[PDB]
């Protein structure tokens, strides 16, 4: 395919690496709390 | 406790969603392993697979211990927040599934 | 003769998905008047659908003019090959439609 | 939505334009022929 649409896929698949971390960040210093 | 319940069955759901994309990530890759970005993508989902799996746990420690007992409107503004950030990440998926059947067919 | 007017047919089944997919470029745009690549997109679709409506009439004066009547293998040929560019065509057209789901929802 | 994918389509628009001139091109000289 459109290498175009892989990699606005692929920064999609960042985006979400990037939530899910502030999900754990999130997690963590809420378990600590 | 309802809605710690509720927020953790998302998140599993969530992950159930993730693991049936990386199934098919596994078929696509599988049939062209000469693409790395491919490599990538696998490796992020999986990244975000362990990552998602912590915190379940995570939570899933929470919940327990919390069951173990009778300052909570934080932790109410909290379950507000990783709810929010857990429609902006199914949001993100069903965008990635899309264009992954684009690319697929 | 039933070729040509299976051929035709198929053509025409086309220009109704063009339709569709003008009629919702047109919302789409009238949404969004801000892009302007939108407005070629629209245009685009609309040079198509000029295109595509001169060959169906120009198929309709050469159909009704065979009709007139009771070589054959080159237009034969140029009827094989005229199904495998509606082939590739109609191939675009869906993955057109497809990348435009994902950007419209 | 990301210009990566809006290229990639656009870019299909013009394929498609391409085939149907290509058609089109056939359609005429065939009238002819």
């Amino acid at each position: 395919g459109d290498p175009k649409v892989v990699e606005t896929y692929v920064e999609l698949l960042k985006r979400h690496e990037k939530a899910v971390k502030e999900l754990l960040e999130i997690a963590k210093t809420h378990a600590k709390k | 406790l309802y809605k710690l319940k509720t927020f953790l069955e998302n998140l599993r759901r969530h992950l159930d969603r993730l693991d049936k994309h990386i199934k098919q990530l596994r078929d696509i890759l599988s049939e062209n392993p000469e693409d790395e970005r491919v490599k990538d993508a696998i490796d992020l989902s999986e990244r975000s697979v362990r990552i998602v799996k912590t915190v379940i746990k995570i939570f899933e420690d929470s919940v327990r211990k919390k069951e173990k007992r009778p300052d909570d409107k934080e932790l109410d503004k909290l379950l507000d927040t990783l709810e929010k950030i857990l429609q902006t990440a199914t949001k993100i998926i069903d965008d990635a599934n899309k264009l992954l059947e684009y690319l697929r067919r």
